[PDB]
């Protein structure tokens, strides 16, 4: 716990500003590094800063440190949805070779846009392929509307996931419903 | 820039090799393992050639570097819980640590339970077209016991990414098995163009070349499963 981040999980609106904090209790620490890291992806330095510092900025990321407080904090002004992801940040005293990093359990981040006149409607379609296999689409619905989970012991439903089209700038939500059961409508969930 | 093995499947009980490697020429290496849903591990550091420290997990681990350029990783004997994904990191003049694309290695007890996932594609709704004018294919994969699989779409032969959703993580649907769903959602006047020709990808990677397996059943290979469609209506 040398490296404490905080929130442990960070969602905010697309325009508006990301907050990522971090504390430290050895006063050992004069190197804090800031690594982002995509899904499926390993994580790249995205910015750094020395506790001799105050403020570090790089383009629409910010950090401000306190060093009387032992604390830090990672501001993503304009956030997007693009740069939604985990944040790690890390630790070093001397910052020479064999830095010995200690690092941050993280904080992720999801980065929701802004979509005007959501049309949320649900749909049931169908593989050809095999009859009788029903599946749930729920889609244009608003992002701060909470997708329902539910354990039926045969029926999974994935957790919402935002669409982009190159057509037309307007961004969409979707999520997947599915039983092994022949008969069901997806109606009612 | 660094690189290494993307995927592996070994069998619990017998040694196992990661490799990694980087072209700045720099002198410390790291091994990192990282399970899927949060922590970032430290395993061993390599300071040089023939210089290597344990880290904050070596138990069950050793290490090799009898080169500069190369750090190799090695698993004496593969247990259950050493399934996680493997990052190589990798530094120059302390000022920021390079980490490779990771290698997702998944150990496991019986190889039986090893099987490609089975990939179905659904049909847009009528009323989708119908009332926002638009349709969404709907792929699913299920059946498959590695999370070694890569979904991609493709349209008229051309991978897309426009429009594409996939769902971060595989499933758990039984103990052995995984499911996992992804979207593709395009105009209907596309949709209703009987010359678009839709696919939906699943890459899987299984077994190599040297693997031992029965004769009566098919060998779970590297290998990619998809399913096709068609502009309707």
């Amino acid at each position: 716990q040398q490296v404490r981040q905080s929130p442990q999980s960070l969602t905010v609106w697309e325009g508006e500003t990301a907050i990522l904090n971090c504390s430290y209790e050895n006063s050992a620490f004069d190197y804090f590094p800031w690594y982002q890291q995509f899904p499926g992806e390993g994580p790249a330095l995205l910015i750094s800063i020395l506790s001799v510092s105050n403020k570090k900025e790089d383009g629409r990321f910010t950090i401000f440190f306190n060093k009387r407080e032992k604390k830090l904090s990672l501001h993503i002004a304009d956030s997007q949805p693009g740069d939604s992801a985990t944040y790690f940040c890390a630790a070093s005293a001397s910052f020479g070779d064999n830095s010995k990093l200690i690092w941050g359990l993280g904080t992720s981040l999801v980065v929701n846009p802004n979509i005007q006149n959501p049309e949320p409607a649900v749909y049931q379609l169908k593989d050809p392929r095999s009859q009788d296999s029903t599946l749930c689409l729920f889609t244009d619905f608003d992002s701060q509307i909470n997708v329902p989970k539910t354990m039926e012991s045969g029926t999974f439903i994935t957790d919402k996931c935002v669409l982009d089209m190159k057509a037309m700038d307007s961004k969409s939500n979707g999520a997947i419903a599915w039983s092994n059961q022949t008969s069901f409508t997806c109606q009612d969930i | 820039v660094t690189q290494m093995p993307r995927y592996l499947i070994k069998r619990m009980g017998e040694n196992v090799l990661l490799e990694c490697g980087q072209d700045m020429s720099h002198e410390t290496m790291y091994w990192y393992r990282q399970d899927p849903g949060l922590g970032l591990q430290l395993i061993y550091i390599s300071y040089d050639v023939d210089s290597n420290s344990e880290g904050d997990i070596p138990k069950g681990y050793r290490v090799s570097r009898k080169k500069r350029e190369h750090f190799s990783l090695i698993l004496d004997s593969a247990k259950t819980n050493q399934t996680s994904v493997y990052f190589c990191a990798s530094s120059l003049g302390h000022t920021e640590v390079f980490f490779g694309k990771g290698t997702r290695l998944t150990v496991v007890e019986d190889l039986r339970n090893v099987t490609p996932p089975k990939v179905s594609l659904f049909e847009p709704s009528k009323a989708e077209i119908a009332n926002k004018q638009k349709a969404t294919l709907v792929c699913l994969a299920r059946g498959f016991f590695p999370d070694h699989v890569e979904l991609s779409w493709w349209v008229n032969g051309k991978e897309v990414h426009s429009g594409v959703c996939t769902d971060p993580q595989a499933y758990k649907e039984s103990n052995y098995s995984y499911a996992l769903s992804s979207r593709l959602r395009v105009s209907a006047t596309f949709w209703h163009n009987p010359r678009n020709h839709f696919r939906c990808q699943v890459q899987f990677h299984g077994l190599s070349e040297e693997d031992k397996w029965p004769e009566g059943s098919p060998k779970p290979v590297t290998q990619n499963i998809s399913a096709e469609a068609w502009g309707r209506a």
